[PDB]
């Protein structure tokens, strides 16, 4: 199972903020504008239109990836082995062998 | 012992449905719910910090949650989670708590403040833990078989398991400041406050007095409380001051998924007579309970069904 | 996407990580700022819920099936050849038996 | 023994220039020291480093 | 399917009163949902007013 | 067992009883007292 | 009358479930759940003693 990355956005009041490329599994940045966020106390800036927001996110494996992983392997020849009972002049051997 | 938590703040995060219907920002808020876990163990991370006093305590009777600009303390034994019913917490660290939860399609968390006022925060999620075993069971039973299946443990240490945190953002408060015949005073309450206005020069980023901007009025200024002495984590739900990299703290988390063994039930023998190359079988399932069979041929046709009721 | 394999990594231990996820990010609602996105779900969890019968279960000849390591046991298929080689000490002359 | 940096100063990890609990001395120092030093192997033991205290 | 209100007397005496209802919320839009969402579309509806 | 019939009286107050119901006894879990057995629900039950 | 639970005590006794997810020896444990009531009144049976 993945996990999605999302680093606090970036809130920039009275201007326009960019995002840079980078370089992680599935990574997009978007610029929104005209954000007016408010928080528990109130607006969070002083411009009202003049705002712009930087979202930014990637996937990454999550911690629980150590436990939880299903394994692709690639198949090819067996090794054989087996366990034989044997009944040697009246006694019971059992041998373990390739 | 080590208390990484001294440096570390709780915080208010907007929570889309308080239980009345309406949204608010809420001194608690559900940041990620994880279910990894096979065993239906769930990992919920919230804005609280439990077993942490104000004071810079490990008190596992207490919890600490904001009260506008500051921290203050609450019971644990107050802090609820609720599905369709009522959750067994079964340890909380922090801002991590873990509970064992009855199937339901959401995930209510809260508590009750040190003003006896209840607070919660409710969203969406759809709880159906995966079935371990070929049993559909709801309980844990007496007797049974015991197979492989992961769970949180309740180790407080970590294991490479992280959180980032970072400097908080300022925090708007129209209650910060007021307007005194057409000169509006900022209230500094002894915690550091950026303001501008529309006024000229009302610009002040550095107060840490009770200052007024003269021939201005409340509804020209703007201002906020600044923190920089603790870190927050770097909730999804929470601006930052700058562009790119404001800081990055790492903080450990507590319970680490682990390999555990889970008991399950085993169905009853079923009664079983014979016919010619034919077995007839009676089943008798207390649970949904999944048949199947095969030929040990070179076509097994194999075939299978869950079985709800004696058949 | 919703698939097994959307997400990728050749070990365990391994940074380079393969995803493909859609993930999409959306405008915030008004007056909040949280960060809304459109991603398909893991598609380990679908594969969990999905997964169906095991080899352990389907496997032809009566095959059981048994991981770390992974093995299949007690298949009823053809034939096994054994040489035996027995000592002239083992072998009792027909007059004395 | 990995080194952290602090002020275009380097020392090892686990010894800070800054030891008697340095959080409480130096919140502010402290906390800029740690982020800068988030990407060293020897981050987490800079972090007990500084945030443990026994008054 | 029933709907229960009661309260606690002053003498700590339970008093409830049970009653069969079939409680079933209409679908608002095109999508069943157990809880309102932090992103989404807002469509009409009808309340009770808290307005007395 | 599992079926109508499965415990049998003449009357009510009889304490001649038929019984069928395959209850056979299991090992106890590690470490417990506890008495585990696999028996056909009543059948009497199923009937109704 | 006289009381018959004078002379029988509580009891300790094997739980599979004590909430946490895991057995434990509990004070109040499940002994028999009788349901043969056509009303739905359940009779159960616990190692508690009630009233005494
Ligand atoms: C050589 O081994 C065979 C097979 O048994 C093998 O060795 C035994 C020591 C055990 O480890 C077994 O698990 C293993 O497969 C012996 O033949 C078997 O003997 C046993 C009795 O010792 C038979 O069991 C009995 O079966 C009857 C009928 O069901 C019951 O009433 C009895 O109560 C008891 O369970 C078993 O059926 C039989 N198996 C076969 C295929 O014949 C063999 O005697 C032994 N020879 C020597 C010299 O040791």
């Amino acid at each position: 199972e993945y996990k999605t990355v999302i680093p606090s956005p970036y809130v920039k009041c009275c201007g326009t903020a960019e995002c840079k490329d980078k370089s992680l599994p599935d990574y997009s940045c978007k610029v929104f504008t005209g954000v007016y966020p408010f928080m528990w106390g109130g607006a969070y800036c002083f411009c009202d239109t003049e705002n712009t927001q930087l979202s930014e996110a990637h996937v990454e494996k999550s911690e629980s990836c150590k436990t939880e992983f299903a394994s692709a392997y690639r198949a090819h020849t067996a090794s054989a082995s087996a366990k034989l009972r044997v009944l040697y002049q009246g006694n019971n051997v059992t041998v373990s062998a390739y | 012992n080590f208390n990484v938590y001294k440096a570390i703040r709780p915080y208010l995060a907007h929570c889309p449905d308080c239980g009345e219907g309406h949204s608010c920002h809420s001194p608690v808020a559900l940041e990620r719910i994880r279910n990894e876990a096979t065993d239906g163990t769930l990992k919920i991370q919230v804005s609280l910090q439990i077993g942490i006093k104000t004071d810079d305590s490990h008190d596992w009777t207490k919890l600490r949650y904001m009260d506008n600009h500051m921290p203050a303390d609450a019971e644990r034994a107050r802090l609820f989670v609720r599905t369709s019913a009522p959750c067994t917490i079964t340890g909380t660290m922090g801002h991590f708590i873990l509970a064992r939860c009855p199937k339901g399609e959401t995930l209510t968390v809260g508590f009750t403040d040190g003003r006896k006022i209840s607070h919660s925060c409710t969203h969406p999620f759809h709880h159906d833990p995966p079935v371990i075993g070929r049993e559909k069971f709801h309980s844990r039973p007496q007797h049974g078989r015991e197979l492989p299946c992961s769970t949180y443990a309740q180790s407080t240490a970590a294991t490479a398991e992280e959180i980032e945190v970072h400097m908080p953002p300022d925090t708007p408060d129209r209650t910060l400041m007021s307007q005194q015949s057409g000169n509006v005073k900022i209230t500094v309450n002894s915690q550091t406050v950026r303001y501008k206005c529309n006024c000229g020069d009302s610009n002040e980023g550095l107060t840490t007095t009770d200052k007024v901007i003269n021939n201005c009025k409340v509804d020209q200024c703007h201002a906020a409380v600044t923190n920089h002495k603790k870190w927050q984590y770097n909730s999804p739900l929470v601006p930052r001051n700058a562009e790119l990299g404001d800081r990055k703290g790492k903080v450990h988390i507590p319970f680490p998924l682990a390999n555990v063994t889970c008991r399950v039930p085993k169905a009853r023998n079923p009664t079983v007579t014979y016919g010619k190359n034919q077995v007839i079988m009676l089943l008798y399932p207390d649970h949904p309970t999944l048949l199947s069979y095969r030929n040990m041929g070179e076509e097994p046709n194999y075939q299978e069904e869950w079985v709800t009721h004696k058949k | 996407p919703g698939q097994f394999g959307d997400i990728q990594s050749r070990t365990p231990e391994s940074e380079d990580v393969y995803a493909n996820t859609q993930l999409v990010l959306q405008r915030p609602s008004a007056g909040t700022v949280h960060v809304p996105y459109s991603q398909a779900p893991s598609g380990f969890k679908y594969w969990l819920k999905e997964r169906g019968a095991s080899l352990q279960h389907t496997a032809p000849f009566g095959c059981q099936i048994a991981t770390n390591p992974v093995r299949a046991m007690n298949c009823a298929v053809g034939n096994m050849p054994i040489s035996i080689d027995i000592p002239d000490a083992a072998f009792t002359r027909v007059v004395d038996a | 023994p990995v080194m952290c940096l602090l002020a275009n100063t380097t020392f090892p990890c686990s010894q800070p220039p800054c030891t008697p609990c340095c959080y409480e001395k130096e919140p502010e120092e402290t906390l800029r020291m740690l982020e800068d030093n988030v990407m060293r192997p020897g981050y987490y033991q800079l972090l007990q480093a500084s945030l443990t205290c026994s008054p």
